[PDB]
């Protein structure tokens, strides 16, 4: 505070006695009938937001401490009366010009456009919902409902439904449709178009007139009726994307060419990408390839051929003409000259992956029977081919393997395309008080409470949405244990069943528990024993509820014990509970940590399988479980993969297959003469770090037979990940000239010397620091937010009446208008306050730290204490500048570390997200990661302000548009950053004077744009890029094995497999009866997930990208 | 291409000069034509861009984009003032072939391969001064596919600046005004 | 063709209608030289052109 403090109090009494607006209280403070009171307002409702007659409620801070600084400035060297600080001839005309301006207060821009204190916060019921559904309004056209009141429904939906006429009417006229004839040559003006929503659906293409002969493509099939047309999912979705990249090329290339000819000095790509599709979609010639000629030089890596194109450097000639820029993922000079001299360590070696086929090639060629008892078994020979000498009798390991692995990312595959519809039900596109990333998790733990559920009232409150994705789960859940109760389905009659505790029916889901809540639940009750008793308890109850946990319970007990006594189920009952519930409240076995942990050396955990002792007879506990399958399906999948397959080819459990290898190296004393390392990949326990790379790997080297064995596939690969470089390219050039940061640090050309390393070091640690510690869960980040606004000020209303732990409108307006874009700039703001923490912690020092951040975050003195006592138990700090961590298992477990990660948040938080207007900043000193984010909040308050924006927001109420194109950027460049800033980090070693070449080669534009499109969370969302794209690694693990003919193939069964109804191909019948080769709709399925969010369907986010940057202006170079 | 806003004035004055139609008739024929409104639907933006997709009209096929606001407005003119849907798309192409330049191929078949206007190519102050460029062009293009012998396997053109590519984006070349006018004075 | 006849030097039109006439594939449709009814069909056309 250290100011104000009076009027305050006086507001704070006014609004007791009961005053509205500012009319009231201005009239009050100053009598009308003396002294103006008319532009005394305006000055007022201009700084502030609120209009003049629109209501207060001055129990909020964000209306309070906001309207207390717009009025002692009106009240009371010095240039012109400067509201900033610094940390943050006169006869002609010149003194008639200077002295007349007078000085105002500065604009809110977030309050003028949006106005966000009027919103209401009511909670929806079912046949409010009911009726909006039944009244027939498409999904873009929510945002006018949103926000109202009760009394005013049929109202606002009148409106809606009056624009979507509109709407249909202009389109129908033939307005929007000018987009397919092209840009290049004769077509629309590309800074000058403004589409119409609505026609996601209608389906159209690309066909330019410039490149075709008009014998080729006779005419048009007139136009859509505009009443029946539809689409599915991806086969006509690509010609879509492709319309809207486009238009984004187009422009660009217009906006270099004005601002080159305008000083006196993006045309390559827009034309070749054009000459593709147009020759594409008519089947022509394609005009866009430029052959090899004789005697020219050429090179090769990893079995690719190349050589290089003349007047454009950086890109790089295919062998039948295709030209690819420097930027694209799969160019194979990039990658050479990466692995080459940018980054050795994380070699190809380190990235490479041969599959089971080469291991048990050379596995096969052995002396030693026993070994080789087991060999014939785990591995398939290649010396068969209709000439086998033996393998005949059925399926072996191998074999198992690839058809399940074949299966599974089918699956994952549609479970993304079915999970990403619902989320556009109007349930959650209306729900403003609660952050947008709680979404999925809620979905998730909506439909697994209703699958275990056996009345099926929970199954009747689902919306109509989720109703696929519980059938998806319900029916594989089914299958994996229908095939691990019975492994003789495979071919082999003496294999037993691995499954603990078969007798009786149901469906189970695997069991994690987290272990911050149980921290949390055992500081509240003081004892580890109080959670025992209270486990044991919410178990017994279940037992006395149901009839039918009675009947399990007690035919088991019965079975396990000989004796029969109608007395001894009342010990016999708690004596099994009490070692269960001890199980869980005095170890850690079941947490997520021990299951779920990274990587192992060597075989450490195979006796005992975790993700099977989680059951149990019984029946809150889900208090302590986790809710999040993107990250638990895969794993359970793998495992379970592995001991089916161990199981149903030898015939020996996981455990007998284990001991076997040191029963064998018992007698490896002698210096004699890959069993470890073939059952460690059997398993699912290889290292699988940047598996993205291998990903792409794969595709770059098998490009070639999809090019021969289809078309159409390969031109649409060629055109998406093409759009995708352009894109990376146009948001490095506009980073260049906005942010003086980026500009610093790419305009280098030697070493840097003394101060610089040491935040260029803090700026690494930070990230690590952050990534090591963070919660897993969503109820403990909302208790941990919430103790600390109890530890500032609250009243017994508060705790009382809704209040309740969902909280996003206690925030400032910034988080409830434009909400996903905030967390990567709160997400490094962390980062960077975690570090000068602990720097203080360790060196004592004080040029940035400060004591005013105890009494603002709420920390008393123990915690404090007990912080700074941890950190200086657990880290060191090396003359050289590096942080080192000693232990990393167990400083993760421990009670402070939660107090850190909430200091550093609410810090963070409070000093640089809440305070509005630039005036308003006090701080003593900024830091490395402080500038950054305050440059890139200033970026966005410009873009905000412009007027494209508060057009587009006048014509349609449509906020959810601009979060998702203001969201890429800052994704982008803070992907940027730390390349940079490791790349000057690693050159500071070379004692010659070789850092000037290395600095020459690693920090050109071409690298940057490549280094942050294949870096960055564009992957295939929370899924990943190795699990949405990793099953092209059969068709590689297919053709190696007979090359080191035939294939005659039997005849696919009449049943073929195009035709099979979704849901009902991944039961038990769909998995033993399907084909697992590769065809081209894995090519192009795969392809476009990978590239949904940043290349959509629809061309809004487009044209706003587009009229942004126009305003703004990029770097031209040169 | 300044003021493409009210083309119709220069409908107005083209045929008081170069046919020979005194104004007091094409007055009459306005007033005349105030009662009756033809709008047999017609005008709106799907019959201009199924007018502009056909390979019969050779010259409204092909059309700089600097271009489009004009010949609308001279079309709507047109068909406003007479009764004929087909007498329309005519003086349209004649007004559009008198203000501007075609460039054509060596082959024996004489497909178009450009089309420019009669002011990205004057060369000094006297309004005959666009006899030049062309030649400066064509001779240009004839002395650059001679130097590349693959250029035959894709497409020369000249696209309207004034630009010479090819469908591959490798040769990209621009035509400046002042270094030509510098240049011929001295020669 | 024009490739193996340069189109500066000798026509290269009227020797083309002769080509697309005796084979059936149209002057810009695409080609797929790796099948054998579209291979031997062009080998044939040709021979007898240059005698």
């Amino acid at each position: 505070e250290s100011g104000v403090r009076a009027l305050g109090k006086n507001l704070l009494s006014y609004g007791r006695q009961g005053y509205d607006s500012i009319e009231k209280i201005i009239n009050r403070w100053a009598p009308p009938n003396e002294n103006d009171t008319k532009a005394y307002i305006d000055s007022v409702v201009a700084a502030t937001g609120i209009p003049a007659t629109q209501s207060l409620d001055l129990s909020n801070q964000d209306t309070l401490s906001a309207l207390a600084q717009a009025i002692s400035f009106h009240e009371t060297i010095s240039p012109k009366t400067p509201p900033v600080s610094a940390n943050v001839v006169k006869n002609s005309m010149v003194g008639v010009a200077i002295r007349a301006g007078q000085t105002e207060d500065s604009l809110d821009v977030i309050g003028d456009v949006f106005n966000p204190t009027r919103w209401n916060n009511h909670k929806w019921t079912r046949e409010e919902l009911d009726q909006i559904r039944n009244a027939g309004v498409l999904p873009q056209y929510y945002g006018v409902i949103t926000g109202g009141s009760p009394q005013n429904l049929t109202e606002l939906i009148n409106l809606a439904l009056e624009n979507q006429k509109l709407d249909q009417e202009k389109a129908k006229a033939g307005t929007g449709a000018q987009l397919a004839a092209g840009v290049i040559g004769a077509g629309v003006d590309p800074l000058t178009y403004v589409p119409i929503a609505g026609q996601v659906g209608k389906g159209g293409k690309l066909v330019n007139k410039m490149f075709t002969v008009a014998a080729q493509s006779g005419a048009l099939a007139g136009v859509s009726e505009m009443a029946r047309t539809s689409v599915a999912g991806g086969d006509a979705h690509v010609a879509e994307a492709i319309l809207g990249g486009a238009l984004f090329g187009g422009g660009m290339t217009a906006i270099a060419d004005g601002l080159g000819r305008a000083l006196g000095r993006f045309a390559g790509p827009a034309t070749r990408l054009e000459a593709r599709e147009t020759a594409r979609n008519v089947d022509g010639q394609d005009l866009s390839r430029l052959p090899i000629q004789e005697g020219e030089q050429t090179f090769s890596h990893q079995g690719v051929k190349f050589a290089d194109v003349p007047n454009e450097p950086g890109s790089v000639r295919l062998e039948d003409g295709s030209i690819l820029i420097g930027e694209n993922p799969l160019n194979p000079k990039t990658r050479q000259v990466f692995d080459e001299v940018i980054e050795p360590e994380r070699a190809a070696a380190g990235v490479n992956l041969g599959g089971l086929t080469e291991i048990g090639l050379k596995l096969l060629r052995s002396e030693n029977p026993e070994i080789r008892g087991v060999a014939a078994d785990l591995v398939r020979s290649p010396t068969g081919m209709q000439s086998g000498a033996s393998g005949k009798i059925g399926t072996t390991a191998s074999d198992v393997f690839e058809r399940l692995r074949a299966v599974d990312h089918r699956f994952y595959n549609d479970i993304d395309d079915a999970v990403t519809e619902a989320l556009k039900d109007p349930y959650f596109q209306t729900a403003f008080w609660r952050d947008s990333g709680a979404f999925r998790q809620d979905i998730y733990q909506r439909v697994s409470m209703a699958i275990e559920d056996g009345s099926g009232n929970l199954k009747a409150e689902l919306t109509p949405g989720e109703l696929k994705v519980y059938d998806l789960l319900k029916n594989q859940f089914d299958a994996k244990r229908e095939m691990m109760e019975n492994p003789a389905m495979f071919g082999r009659p003496d294999a037993q069943s691995i499954f603990p505790g078969s007798r009786f029916k149901g469906t189970y889901v695997p069991h994690v528990y987290s272990s911050q809540m149980k921290e949390l639940y055992i500081k509240e009750l003081g004892s580890p024993e109080a959670l025992q008793e209270a486990i044991k308890k919410s178990w017994l109850t279940s037992y006395a509820s149901r009839p039918e946990v009675k009947k399990r319970v007690d035919e088991a007990l019965l079975e396990a014990d000989p004796t029969l006594t109608p007395e001894g189920l009342a010990a016999a009952v708690d004596k099994y509970a009490n070692d269960k519930a001890y199980g869980i409240s005095h170890t850690e076995q079941f947490e997520r940590s021990s299951v779920m942990e990274e990587n192992i050396n060597g075989l450490v955990g195979l006796e005992n399988n975790s993700f099977l002792e989680a059951r149990n007879l019984f029946d809150s506990v889900n208090n302590l479980r986790e809710w999040d399958m993107d990250k638990i399906v895969p794993a359970y999948n793998r495992r379970v993969n592995g001991d089916i397959a161990i199981m149903a080819g030898t015939g020996k459990t996981t455990k007998e297959m284990k001991d076997l290898v040191e029963t064998l190296m018992n007698k490896a004393g002698d210096d004699g003469k890959t069993l470890r390392d073939t059952l460690k990949i059997l398993t699912g326990r290889a290292r699988r770090d940047g598996a993205d790379d291998a990903a792409f790997a794969t595709v770059m080297r098998t490009m070639t037979d999809l090019a021969f064995f289809a078309k159409n596939a390969y031109m649409g690969v060629q055109n998406l990940t093409e759009i995708g470089g352009m894109l990376a390219r146009g948001n490095v050039r506009a980073m260049l000239h906005g942010v003086p940061m980026f500009r610093d640090l790419a305009f280098r050309n030697k070493k840097v010397g003394a101060s610089e390393i040491k935040d260029l070091h803090n700026v690494i640690f930070g990230k690590e620091l952050d990534d090591s510690i963070r919660p897993s869960k969503q109820d403990v980040i909302d208790r941990l937010r919430s103790y600390s606004d109890l530890g500032r000020g609250a009243a017994t209303a508060l705790g009382t009446a809704k209040y309740y732990t969902g909280e996003l409108a206690v925030r400032s307006p910034f988080t409830k208008v434009l909400n996903g874009t905030t967390n990567y700039l709160l997400d490094a703001g962390r980062q960077g306050f975690l570090s000068d923490i602990v720097e203080h912690s360790l060196t004592g020092s004080k040029r940035r730290f400060d004591d005013r951040w105890l009494k603002t975050a709420g920390i008393s003195d123990e915690q404090w204490k007990g912080i700074k006592s941890l950190i200086r138990e657990s880290v060191t700090r090396g003359p050289d500048g590096k942080y080192t961590i000693k232990d990393k298992k167990a400083f993760s477990q421990d009670q402070r570390a939660m107090d850190l990660w909430r200091m550093g948040d609410t810090i963070a938080d409070e000093t640089l997200l809440r305070p509005h207007k630039l005036s308003n900043m006090d701080a003593k000193a900024y830091g490395p990661i402080a500038k950054t984010v305050l440059q890139f909040k200033n970026f966005v308050i410009k873009s905000i302000n412009g007027r494209t924006m508060r057009t587009f927001y006048n014509a349609t109420k449509n906020n959810r548009a601009m979060d998702a194109a203001l969201s890429t950027v800052m994704s982008m460049g803070l992907a940027g950053m730390y390349y940079m800033a490791q790349a000057h980090i690693k050159a500071y070693a070379m004692q010659d004077g070789r850092d000037r070449e290395y600095l020459k080669q690693a920090l050109n534009p071409t690298m940057i744009g490549y280094a942050a499109l294949s870096r960055s969370s564009h992957l295939g969302g929370p899924l990943g890029v190795a699990n949405i794209l990793g099953g092209i690694a059969g068709y590689e693990d297919t053709k190696m094995l007979r090359s080191s003919v035939g294939n005659f193939l039997e005849q696919v069964p009449a049943f073929g497999y195009a035709a099979n109804v979704g849901a009902t191909a991944y039961n038990l019948a769909g998995y033993l009866k399907a084909d697992t080769r590769v065809n081209e709709r894995d090519y192009m399925t795969g392809m476009y997930n990978t590239f949904r969010e940043l290349v959509p369907n629809d061309p809004i986010t487009q044209k706003l990208l587009l009229g942004t940057f126009e305003e703004q202006g990029i770097h031209i170079k040169d | 291409a300044l003021y493409p806003d009210q083309a119709q004035l220069f409908s107005t004055f083209d045929q008081m000069d170069k046919i020979g139609l005194d104004p007091q008739t094409m007055i009459e024929a306005d007033k005349q034509a105030a009662s009756q409104s033809r709008e047999m639907r017609m005008e709106s933006d799907k019959a201009w861009q199924e007018l502009k997709n056909d390979s019969r009209n050779k010259d409204l096929s092909r059309l700089p984009t600097s271009l489009d606001a004009s010949a609308r407005k001279v079309w709507d003119s047109w068909y406003y003032r007479t009764g004929n849907a087909d007498a329309a798309t005519q003086q349209t192409q004649r007004w559009l072939n008198e203000n501007t330049v075609t460039f054509q191929s060596e082959g024996s078949d004489g497909k178009s391969i450009g089309m420019v206007s009669k002011h990205q190519l004057m060369v000094g102050d006297n309004p005959e001064s666009w006899q030049v460029g062309r030649d400066i062009i064509d001779t240009a293009r004839k002395q650059l596919i001679k130097a590349n012998p693959w250029v035959v396997n894709s497409q020369l053109s000249v696209v309207e600046s004034i630009f010479l590519q090819d469908a591959t984006g490798t040769i990209r070349i621009r035509y400046d005004k002042e270094l030509v006018g510098k240049l011929y004075r001295e020669q």
